[PDB]
């Protein structure tokens, strides 16, 4: 997160850290807990490290420097990448992760609600992106979970800033005209959430974008409302 | 970030062969086209060879088609350039570079190595002859560091006591295959009868450390 | 095939100036054009790709424009870190680099101090004579150095070598070495180095007679 501040306990209790353990253990991506056994993330997180054995999922966590061998983590039982997602590309950038064991909810660890059937055409006005990603371009993984408020833009607007790629109806974009606040590397896979009728909803998954926090250069997110039939089929 | 480290460059006879390796480290979400680019002494960047995927398309500049072969071994996170039938003009710093495929994911489009040096020459390792450039407010003097192979030599004046006003020029490759350069320094002309000036020339390749005093 | 032509070859500028470099492709390449920065002995760094997109972590003082055959790199306010050689690169088909543009530090004119050094006697024994002309701390780079042996212009028998801009005063220094057989050196008396340069009101000649 660029231009953000620190989060608190219970503030974003769906936020997870997807980490790889090879010779070293590192945070690679965010994700969102959407049920006892289910995390929603970005398909691209597995583009370089497709093997589910090597991943560790941390939930109910604010600080990455808290992690030790005894910090409990979830493991992956199944990865479900969208059938039409293409390695290295922007479309259908979404993946379900079934955990090996169901997690119980606590005040620090609970699910985000998915967009409801009635809100297909809702114009969300109070949106937030969270994660442990760089605080600038070519920067560094941050320790304490960062948050930032970012307005959505139209797809026509988003498209004017990405001349060499197609922004589809299955994407949504967010940013400020003069930049300054944005996700960045290491945030990808995590939530974009908006509060609507007093209830938080997962509107986006952090997907792709050009640099971080640049003026006239909004980040791109997988638009979750358009994958709801796919999510319900795959999880039911 | 991903880092690239080259190795395997060195001295080789014309007609000889050499394998360059380029070792990648780090975590990434990206896949990469992988390229070799080289730079001959005092010249521009020249693209040489490319590979679009693990077992995908390989392509070559005309100046090396038939002689060079590019490949990967993912189990070693390494890219290779097998150079055969090498010629004097293939002498250059060889760089590997990665190029991001697909959409920008808050990340980098290019990643480059540090470069590794490749010298193709039929010349034999040889220490330099060192001749003084004898001085005539301020006066100049130097040493002519001549007929040596390969690069580099270092030049020092009075064991590093004198450094201000020193210019050591870049070596030139003479038509003979050996190199020449001079190192010069400007001093006050009043100091020429009293102050001793010695140029300390070291050529590691031939373990020769030659010292010439320079006298008017 | 695709030829790239950059211009100018070298340009001189000051901290804070706006700099503009042009690159021309022999055929259309759409927007597949990238710009690079290179320091001596170091790997190039990408600044710009798809003709106008800034690469990760590159400052916004770098911008690019153009499509088709004509492209420009612009540096809005030159910084000290920006003195370097810049290359364009088409990646429509494989990769091809332009010949590069050197962006050097501008300063006021400075005249070379000229010196001539005869071959040492220790070298004339080995069968070869080296005569070295030194041009010290001058600006700009452009300098004419002509060798004369008994007032007869020499050709094909000398090589120039030049330093990078001095870090303190931004000047250049240049050597010019005349190479001759012992036999030929001893066939003549007067060995002359004539330097023409903008820092000089007229050409300066430094010389010596073989022997004296």
């Amino acid at each position: 997160i660029v231009g953000g501040t620190e989060s608190s306990w219970g503030e974003w209790p769906w936020q997870v850290s997807l980490q790889v353990k090879l010779t070293a253990q590192r945070h690679l991506c965010g994700g969102s807990l959407i049920g006892h056994q289910w995390v929603l993330t970005a398909a691209h997180c597995f583009d370089g490290l497709p093997l589910q054995d090597v991943w560790r999922i941390y939930s109910g966590i604010l600080e990455l420097s808290d992690i030790t061998k005894d910090t409990p983590f979830s493991q992956i039982k199944e990865i479900i990448i969208h059938q039409n997602y293409k390695v290295s590309e922007g479309n259908h950038d979404i993946a379900l992760i079934k955990l090996q064991a169901p997690l119980e909810y606590t005040e620090f660890q609970k699910p985000i609600s998915l967009p409801s059937k009635g809100d297909t055409s809702t114009i969300y006005t109070n949106c937030w992106v969270t994660g442990w990603g760089f605080s600038k371009e070519k920067g560094e993984i941050q320790n304490i979970l960062q948050k930032v408020n970012i307005p959505l833009v139209t797809n026509e607007e988003c498209q004017k800033r990405y001349q060499d790629y197609k922004i589809t109806q299955r994407m949504v974009c967010a940013g400020y005209k003069e930049g300054g606040k944005d996700a960045c590397k290491g945030d990808s896979g995590g939530p974009l959430v908006c509060k609507h009728n007093g209830m938080w909803r997962l509107v986006g998954i952090t997907s792709w974008g050009e640099g971080c926090a640049r003026r006239e250069q909004p980040g791109v997110y997988t638009k979750v409302a358009e994958y709801m039939d796919w999510i319900l089929e795959k999880t039911q | 970030e991903v880092q690239l480290l080259e190795s395997g460059g060195g001295l080789v006879q014309p007609g000889g062969s050499l394998r360059l390796s380029c070792a990648a480290s780090g975590f990434t979400f990206s896949h990469y086209i992988m390229m070799w680019v080289r730079q001959a002494p005092g010249k521009g960047l020249e693209w040489v060879s490319g590979i679009y995927s693990s077992g995908g398309i390989t392509v070559y500049a005309d100046s090396v088609k038939g002689r060079f072969t590019i490949s990967r071994d993912n189990s070693k996170n390494t890219l290779y350039l097998q150079m055969n039938s090498l010629r004097a003009e293939d002498t250059a710093v060889y760089y590997c570079a990665y190029r991001r495929i697909g959409v920008p994911r808050r990340d980098e489009f290019d990643i480059w190595g540090q470069g590794t040096m490749v010298t193709v020459s039929s010349a034999s390792t040889k220490g330099p002859s060192v001749f003084p450039l004898a001085p005539s407010g301020t006066a100049a003097l130097g040493c002519l560091v001549k007929d040596y192979f390969p690069e580099p030599v270092t030049v020092s004046w009075n064991s590093g006591a004198l450094t201000s006003g020193v210019h050591t020029f870049p070596a030139v490759l003479q038509s003979s295959g050996l190199y020449s350069l001079s190192s010069v320094v400007t001093v006050p002309s009043s100091s020429l009868g009293t102050q001793t000036y010695i140029c300390n020339v070291n050529h590691k390749p031939s373990n020769t450390k030659v010292d010439k005093r320079v006298e008017p | 095939d695709i030829q790239m032509t950059q211009s100018p070859s070298t340009l001189s500028a000051s901290v804070g100036d706006r700099v503009t470099i042009t690159c021309r492709a022999s055929q259309s390449i759409s927007s597949w054009l990238a710009w690079y920065q290179q320091k001596p002995g170091k790997a190039p760094k990408l600044l710009i790709y798809k003709a106008s997109t800034l690469e990760s972590g590159v400052p916004s003082r770098f911008s690019g424009s153009g499509s088709g055959t004509e492209f420009t790199l612009t540096i809005s306010s030159l910084q000290p870190d920006d003195f370097a050689t810049y290359y364009c690169q088409q990646y429509n088909t494989y990769w091809t680099f332009g010949q590069g543009t050197k962006v050097e530090i501008k300063r006021t004119v400075a005249a070379p101090s000229v010196f001539i050094f005869p071959p040492s006697d220790e070298q004339l024994k080995s069968g070869t004579a080296s005569v070295v002309c030194l041009l010290n701390n001058f600006y700009p780079r452009e300098a004419k150095v002509q060798w004369k042996v008994d007032n007869a212009l020499q050709s094909g028998n000398s090589q120039e070598s030049v330093t990078e801009q001095d870090s303190k005063d931004s000047t250049y220094s240049l050597s010019s070495t005349l190479t001759l057989s012992k036999a030929d050196y001893e066939k003549h008396k007067v060995y002359a180095c004539e330097v023409t340069h903008q820092g000089l009101s007229s050409p300066v000649t430094k010389s010596f007679n073989r022997g004296e």
